[PDB]
């Protein structure tokens, strides 16, 4: 079923991901932030106050 | 009334078939030059075609003038075809299947039920013939008789991609076809094949008998190729652009193998189940006739 | 005796593959002044405004 969309370019995406990493010390966290809400939306671990 | 010519109607030059080739006039033939084949590792192997249910449609009375010609280009190769199962066109087909019928196939490829003089119309002994196969397109869609929509899809790539050795041998690899191709190409191959008289093509298919018939399948090998490519182009799994040294080269793969996609894509025509359904329905009769 | 002139990459190569622009580059840099880094940066950042 076609999404009128543009396909996702992964070459042009990972040359652009390597040159923020090269050049944008912000990205790291960025990235981090993402994985992070994940983890805390899993809900696998809290903190007891025990 | 036309007389059928001892060729066949196909010899006459009012239904010569032709197809643009970048916007300009050509014989199927010489495009099917243009095609080339990239093999791959997987194999089609034809088994035989099943024969033909002898079933037909009843011959039941229908209001108007059915377009049958119409009916069958726009299933195989018109895009988005609807309602291509609908029973009635068939009956009608059936009714022309009948020893002394009143009904007419003219040229135009409409059916007409009055014997009308204004309108020339093929020789009704011939398209008894046509349509005493050709009904069963009626019943494609019955339980009891779909046809294989896969397997029969070997057939197709051997009558395409094959060289004469392997349609000897029975078996191919499984091909990438390839041609140097302009914008919108086998969409306006498919319009311009949607255009043909195929009337002329299977009704000589069918009437034809010994020589006459064996040269008409000679001389008409790279039509009903035509037909089966932008079938195969209908049905093949992915077909993408290739840029080399400025020139988009068509990718199709894979010929003879029916993926079964039903979804519309830019860049060829689709069929949907009952398309799929209808078009392996046909190439049944249409194989059936031509191998034998 | 010479003749300086803007000779295209693609005139060179014959794998368009590589080659994304063209002479007019190289044109319209020669319109701009010798830029020092920071008016390099000053130019992104405005643009990135």
């Amino acid at each position: 079923a076609l999404r009128p969309e543009l396909a996702f370019d992964h070459d042009h995406i990972i040359r652009c991901l390597m040159l923020a990493a090269a050049n944008y010390p912000r990205l790291e966290g960025i990235i981090v932030q993402i994985n992070t809400g994940y983890v805390a939306s899993a809900n696998v671990i809290r903190p007891v106050s025990e | 009334m036309l007389q059928q010519p001892t060729g066949g109607y196909t010899t006459l030059e009012q239904f010569a078939f032709t197809i643009r080739n970048d916007g300009t006039n050509a014989t199927p033939t010489q495009f099917l030059q243009l095609l080339s084949y990239e093999a791959t590792e997987n194999e089609l192997v034809k088994k035989t075609i099943p024969t033909p249910e002898t079933h037909l449609p009843s011959a039941r009375n229908v209001p108007g003038n059915v377009y049958i010609e119409d009916a069958i280009t726009q299933a195989l190769f018109g895009i988005s075809a609807q309602n291509v199962n609908a029973h009635g066109y068939f009956s009608r087909l059936s009714a022309l299947a009948l020893p002394n019928t009143s009904a007419r196939l003219g040229l135009d490829g409409v059916i007409y039920n009055s014997e009308t003089i204004n309108i020339p119309f093929y020789d009704p002994a011939a398209v008894a013939n046509f349509a005493a196969t050709y009904a069963k397109l009626g019943n494609a869609s019955t339980p009891r008789y779909r046809a294989d929509m896969i397997d029969i899809y070997a057939h197709v790539g051997l009558e395409l991609a094959g060289t004469d050795a392997e349609r000897a041998a029975g078996v191919m690899p499984v091909k990438r076809a390839k041609f140097d191709s302009w914008e919108g190409s086998l969409i306006s191959l498919s319009r311009d094949v949607v255009n043909w008289k195929i009337l002329a093509f299977l009704i000589d298919l069918c009437s034809l008998e010994g020589e006459a018939l064996r040269a008409f399948k000679t001389r008409n090998r790279d039509v009903f190729r035509m037909m089966l490519f932008i079938m195969s182009t209908a049905v093949a799994a992915n077909v993408v652009n290739r840029k080399v040294t400025k020139r988009v080269d068509r990718v199709l793969e894979y010929i003879g193998v029916n993926s079964m996609r039903t979804a519309g894509r830019t860049a060829t025509i689709t069929y949907d189940l009952s398309r799929h359904e209808f078009a392996a329905k046909f190439l049944q009769l249409t194989f059936t006739r031509w191998n034998a | 005796r010479y003749h300086e002139s803007v000779l295209e990459i693609a005139d060179i190569f014959d794998q368009a593959d590589f080659i994304q622009t063209s002479d007019a580059v190289r044109q319209l840099r020669a319109l701009m002044p010798t830029l020092s880094t920071s008016q390099i940066r000053h130019a992104i950042e405005r643009i990135a405004q």
